[PDB]
């Protein structure tokens, strides 16, 4: 589950960049 | 193209759908972007770890489809991440900038689709890995027929044991990941029979070797029992493969 956990952290790290665009 | 995924991938990709729905809107819908140097540093850290783990898999894999389909996804994620980093640097000068905005939208989109593509490619290789183990056990079960000594029985049982352990673990993890409850039932029931018949196989082989050398009757009854056990175990392992192939089968054929 290393790839699954690594992918999960990527999706999680992108979330603050989305809400910043959406204001 | 793929309708169903595992319970894990469905859960990981559940929020992604709404994320893309929002990112796709941005091009239609003042400015002032709040810094974003720290959240982008986290993405770079996250992306590099994913690409690293990904590149380790491509280097250590036996699968040619994985070795081929996985590397383009790293590039898709790396190029998109460098866009987020490029975007953060031009927002340092002035937060009111349209070229930096387009880089952020295309950056996040390119990362999300890229990691989802990477995950699907990996899980498809994993189901292939499970089918290869099952087929391997099948092939080694045909070898039981040539075992005629206590030395070969020890050799055999010590070679079969770990494979059976590897397959059982793979099937338990896999059945727990399926969304079709009736598919889970087929895998559990088939794996139960294999687990239950494994000591029966050994017992039959032990009776066969002890009757062979030595001596005479009843080698036919012992033979019959061994062959039957191998045939029943083989039919169940083939049931497992077929359920896993119903789900996973990709083009062509």
């Amino acid at each position: 589950d290393d790839i699954y956990n690594k992918a999960r952290e990527v999706i999680n790290a992108v979330n603050p960049v989305i809400e910043a665009l959406e204001k | 193209m793929p309708v169903f995924h595992t319970r894990t991938i469905e859960s990981i990709l559940e929020p992604v759908a709404q994320q893309i729905s929002h990112l796709v809107i941005m091009h239609e819908e003042g400015k002032a972007i709040p810094d974003l140097t720290a959240p982008v540093a986290a993405v770079q850290a996250a992306v590099s770890n994913l690409v690293r783990v990904g590149k380790e898999t491509v280097q250590t894999t036996e699968d040619q489809i994985l070795k081929r389909d996985m590397p383009p996804a790293f590039i898709k994620v790396e190029n998109a991440c460098t866009k987020l980093v490029q975007a953060a640097q031009m927002l340092q000068s002035d937060p009111y900038s349209v070229p930096a905005r387009d880089y952020l939208i295309d950056g996040s989109r390119g990362i999300l689709s890229g990691t989802s593509d990477l995950l699907l490619t990996f899980d498809e290789a994993e189901v292939r890995k499970i089918i290869r183990v099952c087929k391997g056990i099948l092939e080694y079960l045909t070898v039981a027929e040539v075992v005629e000594t206590m030395e070969d029985l020890v050799t055999y049982t010590k070679n079969l044991g770990p494979g059976m352990t590897k397959m059982a673990k793979m099937i338990d993890e896999r059945q727990q990941e399926l969304t079709h409850q009736e598919h889970r039932v087929m895998l559990v029931n088939s794996m139960n029979t294999v687990k239950e018949l494994l000591p029966v196989l050994i017992s039959a082989m032990k009776i066969f070797v002890t009757t062979k050398n030595s001596k005479n009757q009843g080698i036919e009854e012992a033979l019959k029992n061994r062959n039957f056990t191998v045939e029943k175990m083989s039919a169940e392992i083939n049931e497992i493969i077929r359920v896993l192939q119903l789900t996973s089968w990709d083009e062509d054929a």
